RNA sequence: ACGCAUUAAGUACCCCGCCUGGGGAGUACGGCCGCAAGGCUAAAACUCAAAGGAAUUGACGGGGGCCCGCACAAGCGGCGGAGC
RNA sequence: UGUAAACCUCUUUCAGCACAGACGAAGCGCAAGUGACGGUAUGUGCAGAAGAAGGACCGGCCAACUACGUGCCAGCAGCCGCGGUAAUACGUAGGGUCCGAGCGUUGUCCGGAAUUACUGGGCGUAAAGAGCUCGUAGGUGGUUUGUCGCGUUGUUCGUGAAAACUCA
RNA sequence: GGUGAUGGCCUACCAAGGCGACGACGGGUAGCCGGCCUGAGAGGGUGACCGGCCACACUGGGACUGAGAUACGGCCCAGACUCC
């Protein structure tokens, strides 16, 4: 059954992606949205909105192609799923590419970036890599 | 100043009615040094004109590596037919660190420290096209920046950026000790 | 243990003139031996020893000691090759030749062991020593009036000293500043095959 | 497999095959040959090996060869067997140490010499 | 590689079974089940430097298709028997 | 071979022979002395190149090749394999390479081995999907509100003996 | 009852419980660690020197003295061995 929503989110995405379209809808929760959100202000994704269906609200995003067909997303991968979940202390915060991608941390504070992360000197769960 | 290296020569054999006819294959790996390579495989029934067929087809396949200064930008992991080769920056004075093939195309390519490793199909050819292939998957941080439209600041680590400094300054230092 | 053999014959074979004035070399540039004129097949491994062995036999070294002077060198926080060189060129041997004392290394080498020299006024005779910054070497009198020092210290105008080595008084004194660096050393070779070889 | 499947049962490593079993965590064996004979090579190879079917300080009896061209050796005399493989003889495990014990140093031997126990010449 | 390709062998998450060179061997001993035939669990000594998968170029087929040649068929004259 | 040598000059470390000769003891002691190492380390003199190099390897991995001697013999070998009268693979020579008071062999462990794959592997045909279901323990879990702070994360205190490891 | 101390530690009675696939009970092997070797790291192997604990003193039982006892150069008994 549905047993990771936000894998399940991922690989929509990344299929999506891969399949040159432009929008994607999902069934809609408050972790997928934040993840968007986090998304979005990195300039992963152009622009999400949220929208009412049947039985519950829906996440569409649109997705960031360049002007030469490039896409705005190289790849997309979870970290920490069921079974293996992963925590990260403060001075293990893991980088992707040599720091050139974003890693999605969950912390007391809310979904922050790495650089956010250790900026601020809070830790916690890994949840996504992108790039 | 084209640097050439030749990382196989291999004797292959076809038979027909009379015996074996027996021809020659050489991979060839051309590059200059300064971040332009490109990979070359030819074949014939001799050694020259299998070499001169490789560095030909080489010099019609380039293709340029994002490297900075010395050492490439990010850690990577390519993969052509059955042949792994992982490439992992290095620190400046560490030395180019790998196999043959992979130490072949690397130095041609004009990197100096890098540390790489192959997981699979020792065989040179596939492991000359995993490297390949894990230095086309290579990404400029300007690029990237385009890509998801934000100022480099955001983008690349401090460690980075001083790298981009220094390496500027020695492009910059050795430009004017040449001009005057 | 020292090397006694003839010391063309490892220039010879290695391409590179190491003493630098002889005319063996030139009579005799190509490789010792019956077989000396065969042509070779090129290798990696060939290249990065024989540089470690230009190194090796220009500074009068065994293995066992340089490798140790490597592994040094790679812990230091420099890169590996920089500091490969100015920790060879911090001997005392190195020092003394590069000051002008001795007409060759191996002049130096046995000049220190049979302690004519002495550093910060104890009796150094070991040609190992590493000469660390603002050392004064000086000479005693027994030898500071013997017939061949006399000889090369009156003599001398051969090549250039660098910055860091500084002749000051006609009584031979020896003054240092700082270690070389990589343009300071200028000695001949490279140093990227020299780390490659034993990063194998 | 799955994590919960390593966490029930988790991964066992290749079982280590001992060699030179009679050697019996000794470098060398004193020990005493039963016969001294000749074996014939395989098929792609053809000579006649010397070799000595050495009863063994271990209780263990083993077939040694014997390097060098020449041998003093007969039957049931002391050796030291030392570890080797040779490809022509099948179930040879076995060298003798040439130099010690009764075995002598191979004669006109002047070119490794270190390696079959002959003195320097004068 | 052949090929798979919304009925995936594609991109992903959860749980289970299994593999770790070829023989020896799914065999021996021990145990459980079975009326029996036997089944299930399951080694070691010894030995080899390979055993394999896919595809290529030839060769071959008491495989197919299309053609020829005193090859057969239709004829003439022989050799194999005798002396030299 | 080989600037190697022979020869001309030179310095003589270390050994040799002589003379001097400790620190270790702000110590012990109410006695005048108290160092086993030790007459050693260490200093100062004399003699003269004088008393001092060997071991593996040289088909490929793997730095380094030619001649003569046996021709499936004798032997070599870490793996492929070298020997069947013109062997760079055997033996001996020259020559060379690598190390050097060491140089090789054996034994054992780790590495290379992503070859038990947590990092970091797989199962159509190469080894590998139970013949197929039901279901126990176990593992795993859709959207959302509140609470706990067990997991998680941050900070502080105690502890983590010394030696070890790394930086000065 | 015992001990310095709690406690089936021992004892009398009463209840019938306690441990086990998160492997009881068996079999084999082994002193444990700080550390050492290797490895990029995770990991693998190991417990030489030096240092901290533990166990033992020909084998197997036992207690005494004592603040404190596996009491190596103590005692008692039974054994095997050496000697008068």
């Amino acid at each position: 059954t549905m047993t990771d929503p936000i894998a399940d989110f991922l690989t929509r995405l990344r299929n999506a992606n891969s399949a040159y379209h432009d929008e994607v809808t999902l069934p809609h929760s408050k972790l997928k949205a934040n993840i968007a959100e986090i998304l979005k202000r990195e300039g992963y994704i152009s622009d999400y909105r949220t929208e009412d269906a049947r039985v519950g609200k829906s996440l569409v995003v649109q997705l960031k192609y360049g002007p030469s067909r490039e896409r705005s997303i190289a790849g997309l991968r979870r970290v920490s799923k069921p079974g293996l979940r992963v925590y990260a202390k403060s001075t293990n915060l893991p980088r992707v590419l040599g720091g050139l991608g974003v890693a999605i941390i969950s912390t007391s504070s809310g979904l922050l970036t790495d650089r956010q992360a250790a900026r601020q000197g809070v830790g916690g769960e890994v949840l996504a890599y992108v790039w | 100043n084209y640097i050439e290296r030749v990382v196989s020569i291999n004797r292959v054999s076809k038979v027909v009615k009379g015996g074996r006819r027996f021809s020659f294959t050489a991979l060839v790996i051309v590059g200059d040094g300064k971040g332009m390579v490109g990979v070359g495989y030819g074949k014939a029934k001799e050694v020259p004109a299998a070499i001169a067929k490789g560095v030909e087809e080489a010099r019609k396949n380039f293709f340029r590596v994002p490297l900075i200064g010395s050492t490439i930008t990010h850690p990577v992991q390519g993969e052509a037919a059955a042949g792994v080769v992982m490439l992992r920056p290095a620190s400046p004075g560490t030395g180019v660190i790998a196999g043959g093939a992979a130490r072949a195309v690397l130095e041609c390519a004009g990197v100096h420290d890098i540390l790489a490793k192959s997981l699979g199909s020792d065989n040179a050819i596939n492991v000359v096209h995993a490297t390949v292939a894990a230095l086309k998957l290579l990404q400029r941080p300007e690029e990237v920046a385009a890509r998801r439209g934000l100022p480099i600041e955001d983008v690349a680590p401090a460690g980075m950026l001083k790298a981009r400094r220094e390496s500027e300054a020695l492009a910059a230092a050795a430009a004017r000790e040449g001009s005057a | 243990a020292r090397y006694t053999g003839p010391a063309t014959r490892k220039s010879r074979r290695l391409g590179v003139d190491l003493v630098g004035g002889d005319q063996s070399f030139e009579k005799r540039p190509y490789p010792p031996g019956q077989h000396g004129r065969a042509r070779i097949k090129e290798s990696e491994y060939r290249q990065q020893l024989q540089e470690k062995q230009k190194a090796r036999f220009s500074y009068g070294v065994m293995e066992k000691q340089f490798r140790r002077y490597y592994e040094e060198a790679n812990r230091q926080p420099g890169k590996t090759g920089d500091n490969l060189l100015r920790i060879l060129e911090s001997r005392l041997d190195n020092v003394v030749y590069r000051a002008g004392l001795a007409r060759t290394r191996r002049m130096a080498r046995q000049l220190v062991s049979h302690g004519h020299f002495l550093v910060n006024g104890v009796k150094v005779d070991i040609p190992s020593y590493r000469v660390s910054q603002y050392d004064i070497i000086d000479v005693k009198e027994k030898s500071l009036n013997t017939l061949p020092f006399q000889i090369a210290r009156e003599t001398a105008g051969e090549r250039p000293i660098p910055s860091w080595l500084q002749v000051v008084g006609e009584r031979q004194r020896i003054l240092v500043h700082q270690l070389p660096e990589r343009a300071q050393i200028d000695v001949p070779l490279t140093e990227q095959l020299i780390v490659e070889l034993y990063s194998k | 497999p799955t994590i919960q499947q390593l966490v029930r049962k988790g991964r066992r490593d290749k079982i280590a095959k001992v060699k030179t079993a009679a050697l019996k965590g000794s470098p060398q064996r004193r020990g005493v040959c039963t016969r001294v004979y000749t074996t014939t090579p395989k098929k792609p190879n053809s000579a006649l090996r010397k070799v000595a079917r050495v009863k063994l300080t271990s209780q263990v009896e083993v077939t040694a060869y014997i390097p060098g061209e020449g041998h003093n050796l007969q039957e049931h005399s002391m050796v030291l067997v030392r570890g080797g493989r040779v490809k022509d003889l099948p179930g040879v495990r076995y060298k003798i140490i040439r130099g010690s014990l009764d075995t002598q140093g191979v004669k006109n031997r002047k070119q490794a010499r270190s390696r079959y126990g002959a003195k320097k010449e004068k």
